[PDB]
């Protein structure tokens, strides 16, 4: 005349595989993803001030290419350059173009 | 795991324990039953939530950085920019791999540990009134009704009340 | 819409510590890594059978 | 901690143990007393000094490096220098944070372990002459004067001498 | 180690145990003997091979990089290339030192753990028919011939067969 008392823990029909020091794959009851691997495909306009360059590079806007003069006195947290931008003024180059673009963007 | 309870002397988990991570199953004169252990469950849960919140805390904020894609071949300066970025990425990738490996090994061991601690605590309450059957179960050597089982589960079991009966059954 | 982290692909959530979307980012962003998935266990070993 | 002794079955520490990290308190026919255990204390201290010396070993020596502050805007090359430095600092800050987190988790666990090892060793000396009360104390079932207590503390306790007396007290 | 078995209650290893990592030595009415325990040996070996395979997996493949040695003094750009390389090497060297330290601490701890798990499992098989002598050996309180010893080693020992004899020897 007595009783039995067993200790145990839960389980589920199928858990998730994770990596450890000793195992490339071992099953636990639950896990959570630490790598963000997807995007909606759209840039959110808040909280950062986004300035869409549209047909203009930042340098064309700086110099004041007429079709870019819409951008006069503009400000941004992030300036977004589009692959469709084009120059439409006197043909020019900027020695160290990359540096001028950087320091203005900043 | 290091403690040998989970996937150890506990032969398997219970898919039917759906209200807790750890718990008890019993058989006595009034039938059989099951109950989650809230304290051990919450101890494991609290530790896991602790490490999760440490890991997902505070992404860094960066603004103007260096260019990472290039439309013209440039040689030396571009080579250096690309090498700096590749180097950075390989180091962070290593940190990420190692971080999850260490955390996960430790998570398995801490849950194994919590299981083992609950087992040891129960054994200690039972004193000389029960024996470890070696599969994570105790044989209790006295009549132990539902209220008695509950006294064990809630940590108020009084071994002296049952000691004469139990010793008589164990040793004679 | 609202997001702290911007990549050339679009905005991404910054709740996870790492990301595999783009090495180019702006703002409070997960760190770019090569792996496309890394799982952090949030539970014990799952041992439904012996 | 993983072993469930410190902040576990040992309900709390002793502010009154001022000559050691781990030890014994007793009550017998000659009164009560307390004594540090030197070996367990020293084992913990030795491990902690070991990891401390590994961590504070060998700062790196660096001489001519790159500039890290700039008085003029320069663009591309300065962006790259500053990016290299920020990347470096962020990686090391990550290393520092992770290093202390891992060390501290392990320090808590190793001290917890030493506590547990001392308890298990004492239990093993006592054989069938004592029972674990579940709070880190043993009930010893025979007269055990000051010299007897010290024989347990110094690891020379001879269980056979007391076994008949103890079993008579435990079981009859 | 954390568990206190290896270099612990097990006083030393056996140079004479050459066919397993863990095992048994016995003395009974038919003589003495030794046998490796295959399951515990293989569990440790499997874990160590697991971590070895994680560590030696996948070197990175890199092709065109930056120059790392220089035949002319150049100033700023060279300063930066050399600093980038020096910084990278210092970070990887740190990763390597830390990696082996953590793995090795854990290897010592997991092997210690396996020793402890085998000991506890054996104890659990023996139930009330044996007592832990405190040095990793069990005193078995009944006649236990070579087939009996083997029944303990292969995990089929039936404590009930011997319980009456053992209890008579232990307690009376
Ligand atoms: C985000 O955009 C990047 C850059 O365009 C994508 O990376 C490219 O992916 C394609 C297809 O896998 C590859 O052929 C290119 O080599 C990648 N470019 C670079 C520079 O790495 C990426 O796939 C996009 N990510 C998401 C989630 O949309
Ligand atoms: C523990 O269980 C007993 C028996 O069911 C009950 O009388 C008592 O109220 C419980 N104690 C606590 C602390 O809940
Ligand atoms: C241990 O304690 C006993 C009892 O007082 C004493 O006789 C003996 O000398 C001690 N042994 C050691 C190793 O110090
Ligand atoms: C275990 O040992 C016993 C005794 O020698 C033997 O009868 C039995 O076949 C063995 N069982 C297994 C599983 O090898």
């Amino acid at each position: 005349p007595g009783a039995t008392l067993c200790l145990g823990h839960h389980a589920v029909p199928n858990g998730t595989l994770v990596k450890t020091i000793t195992d490339d794959q071992i099953e636990v009851t639950n896990a959570t993803e630490l790598v963000q691997s997807s995007s909606t495909g759209k840039i959110c306009n808040n909280p950062h001030r986004i300035l869409d360059g549209i047909d203009c590079t930042l340098i064309d806007a700086l110099l004041g290419d007429p079709h870019c003069d819409v951008f006069q006195n503009e400000t941004w947290d992030l300036f977004v350059e589009r692959s469709k931008a084009f120059s439409n003024c006197y043909p020019y180059d900027v020695p160290d173009y990359a540096s001028l673009r950087s320091l203005v963007a900043s | 795991g290091l403690f040998g309870a989970i996937a150890g002397f506990i032969e398997n988990g219970w898919e039917g324990m759906i209200d807790g991570w750890y718990g008890f199953r019993h058989q006595n004169s009034e039938g059989t039953g099951q109950a989650a252990d809230l304290k051990s469950t919450q101890a494991a849960i609290d530790q896991i939530n602790g490490k999760l919140n440490r890991v997902i805390e505070k992404t860094n904020e960066k603004f103007h950085q260096i260019e990472k894609e290039f439309s013209e071949v440039e040689g030396r300066i571009q080579d250096l920019e690309k090498y700096v970025e590749d180097t950075k990425i390989d180091l962070w990738s290593y940190n990420a791999e190692l971080l999850v490996a260490l955390e996960n090994q430790h998570t398995i061991d801490l849950t194994d540990s919590e299981m083992n601690k609950l087992f040891e605590k129960t054994g200690r309450q039972l004193r000389e009134n029960a024996e470890d059957m070696g599969n994570g179960c105790f044989k209790i050597y006295h009549k132990c009704d539902n209220a008695c089982i509950e006294s064990i589960r809630n940590g108020t079991y009084d071994h002296d009340v049952y000691r004469d009966e139990a010793l008589n059954n164990r040793f004679q | 819409c609202i997001s702290e982290c911007i990549t050339p692909n679009g905005s991404i959530p910054n709740d996870k510590p790492f990301q595999n979307v783009n090495k180019i980012t702006y703002g409070a962003c997960p760190k770019y890594v090569k792996q496309n998935t890394l799982k952090l266990a949030t539970g014990m070993r799952n041992v439904p059978e012996k």
